[PDB]
Formats: structure tokens, sequence, C-alpha cells
């Protein structure tokens, strides 16, 4: 399972 | 054609590869995507039933590949 969160524009 | 798209990865004005979830048919807007160990592509978490990042060490398959393993009667 590969996971990535590109939410670099969010504080969380 | 036998393919709705040539690849679920398009390009934006920035030239960057914008991923398209083969589930809801929507692009990545900077959210947490999960890559299947079979398809390898990036699917959205909510569409696949994921609410957080699970152990990468553990193998996981999308609702298509996880289904192709379990198998249905033929419906
Ligand atoms: N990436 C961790 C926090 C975050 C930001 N946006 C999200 C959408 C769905 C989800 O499960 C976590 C999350
Ligand atoms: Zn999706
Ligand atoms: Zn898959």
């Amino acid at each position: 399972a590969r996971t990535k969160e590109t939410a670099r524009k969010s504080t969380g | 054609g036998s393919h709705m798209a040539m690849a679920y990865v398009i390009r934006d004005e920035w030239g960057n590869q914008i991923w398209i979830c083969p589930g809801c048919n929507k692009p990545d807007d900077g959210s947490p995507m999960i890559g299947c160990d079979d398809c390898d592509d990036w699917y959205h978490w909510p569409c696949v039933g994921i609410m957080a990042a699970p152990p990468e060490e553990m193998q996981w398959f999308c609702p298509k590949c996880a289904n192709k393993i379990k198998k249905d009667k033929k419906h």
C-alpha cells in the first residue's frame, strides 16, 4: 500500500 | 475505444502530472491518494474506503483488484 497526502496547502 | 482514457494521468498548464482516480473519475486536488499494489495507480481515499494512511508495509488492493482476488459467483 502506497499512500501520499499532497495537502501542502492545509494546516492539517 | 476499449479505453475511456489512455492513462489516468493528465497534464495541467504547469505540465505537472494530474492524477485521475479510476473510481469517481476525478483528478487529485491535493488530497491523500492511495496507490494500489496491483494497479499501482493513485485512487482517492474516500472512494476506496480509506480515512487515513495505513502501514505501507501492509499490502492493499483497490475494490477492483481486492475483488478479483476474492471473486464473485458471476454477477
Ligand atoms: N493527509 C492527512 C490529513 C488529510 C488532509 N485531507 C484529508 C482527506 C482525507 C483524509 O482521510 C485525510 C486527510
Ligand atoms: Zn476518487
Ligand atoms: Zn487495483
